[PDB]
């Protein structure tokens, strides 16, 4: 169990750690989060009390280094930093724990939610979508645009998700125009899975990462990417049976975890109605279809 | 974006463009089977691809053998249309290729867009106009070449005959759409108007009769009468 200490909390802020969140008051004696489960990526995220705009945060994996948070009064945000001196870090953490100035990562033993949301998400893949190679952790916020959004403007601050476009030469073999447009299996299986992602685990990892950025930061280009990756699978007549079963589990836990009051903006009516009721895979997502119908029957 | 009444003169400017109408590509007669079920029999069809500035018509005849052993023919017909339009564009010299293709039915947008991916600079547009090109098969010489075809064939026409020697392409298009609208609303009466006077003939190399300017005014007036009457009937007003 690892720890992310905070130097201080000079501004009033709602702090998120994965699917949990805590309010901290201005200059409250808060010095970090302890008992963070090892084995998963995590995200620590922020919304200032005075500007409910720009949610922002950091993806990290405590196995990769000792990380802490420190407010910067010049740039006006809580920043993640790595502490390279191992004995200084242990000493800071032990003092803050002794003074009981840390919140505990509040995981219920029965609860597999975070594992289910991050099953295929790896830090090394996050760091290729979010390029800042001098850090082991990755910053994301509400406003960052995707490579595909930019094509349609600062490249260093982009989300380099894999570009998917159903009306593209990449998606459509010359001479198979109708076949490939109406059945996307060659684009899914040959172009994307065999060619670009190499395996379905990397595909699901990017899909799960896109969902989490949409949910935690309201990042619109991430929501576009999540839906596109769902649609590419559902619009393929030929998908490996293990992928469809895993997809149904992935989406089930995403829909279960989504705030009930954000379904209006984070869920695309066309994609979901097409995927659950018209597509090739309309009968292959039983768990997702059941939770969608009982939780969001309006959308459909 | 979409072509409508507000940007109508754009049709007659100097950027090459083509209208594509697919309404006569897949044609069937519906009939009863010996067992009392219903079946269809396809007949020859055509793609209607028209330059509204020059009158040049690229009539691709769709022979019924295209449909043999295929499923979902109404859907295939859109993609076959798109395949043939794309093949036509590739066949044209660069300086003859269109800068825009306007489809008369919105369901043709995605099929044509996908087939034209190789031509990212050719715009594929819908229209808000209700153009009467489905009535192309009411032009006797066009219907005759479609029905007689024994194989896929492209036949080239000028749908304006020699009108552009005397009138502009805006006026020629207006005459064409009036003639076709009339033929579409009451084919029998429209055809009666166009031939009633046996002294006005159709040249071997033309589609329509050789009317003088004054006779075209009479003709055009008879077509507008036909259309309005029909309309009061259709709607009882």
């Amino acid at each position: 169990m690892n720890t992310v200490p905070f130097t201080s909390a000079p501004i009033e802020v709602t702090i998120g750690i994965d699917q949990y969140s805590f309010n901290v008051k201005e200059n409250q004696p808060f010095h970090g989060i302890k008992d963070i489960p090892i084995g998963h990526v995590h995200v620590i995220h922020f919304q200032h009390a005075d500007n409910s705009s720009m949610r922002y945060g950091y993806w990290f994996d405590c196995r990769m280094g000792n990380f802490y948070i420190q407010y910067d009064p010049k740039d006006g945000l809580y920043k993640m930093m790595e502490e390279r001196d191992g004995a200084k870090f242990e000493n800071i953490v032990h003092n803050f724990k002794e003074r009981q100035m840390m919140v505990s990562y509040p995981k219920i033993d029965e609860d597999d939610t975070w594992y289910n949301l991050t099953e295929f998400v790896q830090m090394d893949k996050i760091r290729k979508i979010v390029r800042k190679d001098e850090n082991q952790f990755s910053y994301v916020d509400s406003s960052m645009t995707t490579v595909q959004e930019n094509e349609l403007s600062d490249p260093a601050h982009s989300l380099n998700y894999t570009v998917i476009n159903f009306k593209s030469r990449e998606a459509i073999r010359p001479g198979h125009e109708m076949e490939d447009f109406l059945d996307k299996s060659y684009y899914l299986n040959t172009v994307m899975l065999q060619g670009i992602f190499k395996n379905s685990s990397n595909y699901f990892g990017e899909l799960q990462f896109a969902f989490l950025n949409a949910m935690f930061f309201g990042n619109y280009g991430s929501s576009l990417q999540w839906h596109a990756m769902i649609e590419l699978i559902c619009s393929s007549a030929t998908v490996p049976k293990h992928m469809l079963d895993k997809l149904d589990e992935i989406l089930y836990y995403q829909i279960k975890t989504l705030p009930e009051q954000y379904s209006d903006i984070l869920l695309n009516e066309r994609v979901w109605n097409i995927c659950l009721y018209s597509s090739f895979q309309k009968n292959s997502l039983h768990n997702t279809e059941k939770i969608m119908e009982n939780k969001y029957p309006e959308l459909l | 974006g979409a072509m409508n009444s507000s940007n109508y003169a754009e049709l007659f400017n100097n950027d090459i463009k083509l209208f594509v109408d697919d309404t006569n590509v897949y044609r069937v007669t519906v009939h009863k089977t010996f067992e009392g079920n219903v079946a269809t029999k396809a007949i020859n069809g055509c793609i209607f691809t028209l330059n509204p500035k020059t009158g040049h018509l690229f009539l691709k005849i769709i022979h019924t053998s295209v449909w043999a052993g295929q499923k979902r023919l109404s859907q295939l017909a859109k993609w076959k249309t798109a395949e043939e339009v794309s093949a036509l564009v590739r066949s044209l010299p660069k300086e003859e290729q269109p800068k825009q293709i306007i489809v008369t039915r919105k369901a043709m947008l995605d099929p044509l867009e996908v087939h034209m991916l190789d031509f990212p600079n050719i715009a594929i547009r819908p229209t808000e106009l209700r153009l009467p090109f489905s009535a192309a098969m009411s032009i006797d010489k066009l219907s005759d070449v479609v029905m007689k075809a024994t194989e896929p064939q492209m036949v080239l026409f000028n749908i304006y005959d020699d009108w552009l020697d005397r009138i502009s392409s805006y006026t020629a298009f207006s005459r064409l759409t009036l003639l076709l609208r009339a033929l579409k609303t009451n084919e029998e009466s429209a055809k009666m108007i166009l031939l009633s006077d046996p002294t006005i003939t159709i040249k071997s190399y033309h589609l329509w009769p050789s009317f003088t300017d004054e006779q075209w005014i009479t003709i055009e007036s008879q077509m507008r009468d036909l259309i309005l009457t029909e309309y009061g009937r259709k709607y009882n007003v």
